[PDB]
């Protein structure tokens, strides 16, 4: 729950994510379109509780000040690994550990923002260690968050 | 710096919510123990009513701390959005 | 009876959410790593706009299981009132 | 995933707690009703989503042998105490494992639908094994659920 020089002043920044009209305060309105804009859809009483956790004058709206204590309380990280294991998962068709190099491409080339079939080259090129045109994503995943 | 690593985890009227949904859980758990063991004679109408009663309070205590879990998420996903500017220079 | 008991726990846009999701959580794992650890001098802007992207992905995951867990205890409440009418006679 | 004659009797019973106006069919607005009057607050998409998941011709409700279908699905039951335990858990002002017996009659006398002065002389003099005033909760709960 302490805070450094440096990371104070990134987390500046980090307000004028929220603070879409620079008026000094983040108001559910400004949540609600951030919120949004990663694809997420709080509703009305869940943007309200967000601003009302850190609210510690009660005004309604989250200040810098009340902003840096949020961060305060979370900026311990952890790794992501199962997580993203799972989204692999989510393409194995045959639930056996493996992606095809084929099936690869044809995902990342239709779905989702997309990669090339250029960087899926790249991508398949560090995945597929054994030179086998197989994925063990598992190994791929535990090697990316090494 | 941070590559894929994300922040760890783990309100008035929810916190209403929690101690009437509460109190109704001891109210039924109570009322179906005794009406199933401490009785000499089980009244099945009793019984069916107040189990009705107990999955609702039940239920009603699963939904507030399903709640919690997607604003936590929520606020962690607000979190983690501030902390890619600590990606520098 | 079934006493105190409760049914034993554990939709086309819900999935459609998972695999445009799942799929951005591939790209933007491979553009963070590949941007971190694979090229000669890290460009912090890219890896900001991926970290943007990739927290929004795994996020948008969270969000459907937390959705699918809330869909499963709403039908798990359905299963239970019907089951009240097993206490008898 | 299998059900006897007098559970697919006591079932149509069921039926008719979801079938409130009796046309052998269950609605989104029928399930909306019930489910608000568990004290539950479904979204339409979830309440779409709660019948097709079950719904096997796709015409939009639930009837009777789709109703049985998300039953036999899900007959198995599993013990309730470590949930009823944390309902206690919410009154143990100090986290120390007890009740008192006083605040345990401030409880249900005055939060939600509430037990009688008398009612909570019955509960408490179940509950007090030691005769010390004092609810070891956790172990009351245990009984009650043996
Ligand atoms: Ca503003
Ligand atoms: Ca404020
Ligand atoms: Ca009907
Ligand atoms: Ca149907």
């Amino acid at each position: 729950d302490q805070l450094t020089e440096e990371q104070i002043a990134e987390f500046k920044e980090a307000f004028s994510l929220f603070d879409k009209d620079g008026d000094g305060t983040i108001t559910t309105k400004e949540l609600g379109t951030v919120m949004r804009s990663l694809g997420q859809n709080p509703t009305e009483a869940e943007l309200q509780d967000m601003i009302n956790e850190v609210d510690a004058d009660g005004n309604g709206t989250i200040d810098f000040p009340e902003f840096l204590t949020m961060m305060a309380r979370k900026m311990k990280d952890t790794d992501s690994e199962e997580e993203i294991r799972e989204a692999f998962r989510v393409f194995d068709k045959d639930g056996n550990g493996y992606i095809s190099a084929a099936e690869l491409r044809h995902v990342m080339t239709n779905l989702g923002e997309k990669l090339t079939d250029e960087e899926v080259d790249e991508m398949i090129r560090e995945a597929d260690i054994d030179g086998d045109g197989q994925v063990n994503y598992e190994e791929f995943v535990q090697m990316m968050t090494a | 710096g941070r590559k894929l690593e994300l922040t760890k985890a783990e309100d008035t009227q929810l916190t209403k919510r929690v101690k009437n949904a509460a109190a109704n859980v001891l109210r039924e758990t109570w009322l179906i123990y005794k009406n199933t063991k401490l009785v000499k004679k089980i009244d099945h109408a009793k019984v069916r009513k107040h189990q009705r009663k107990f999955l609702q309070a039940i239920h009603q205590l699963r939904s507030v701390k399903m709640e919690q879990r997607k604003l936590n998420d929520q606020a962690n996903t607000l979190v983690d959005l501030a902390k890619t500017q600590l990606e520098h220079h």
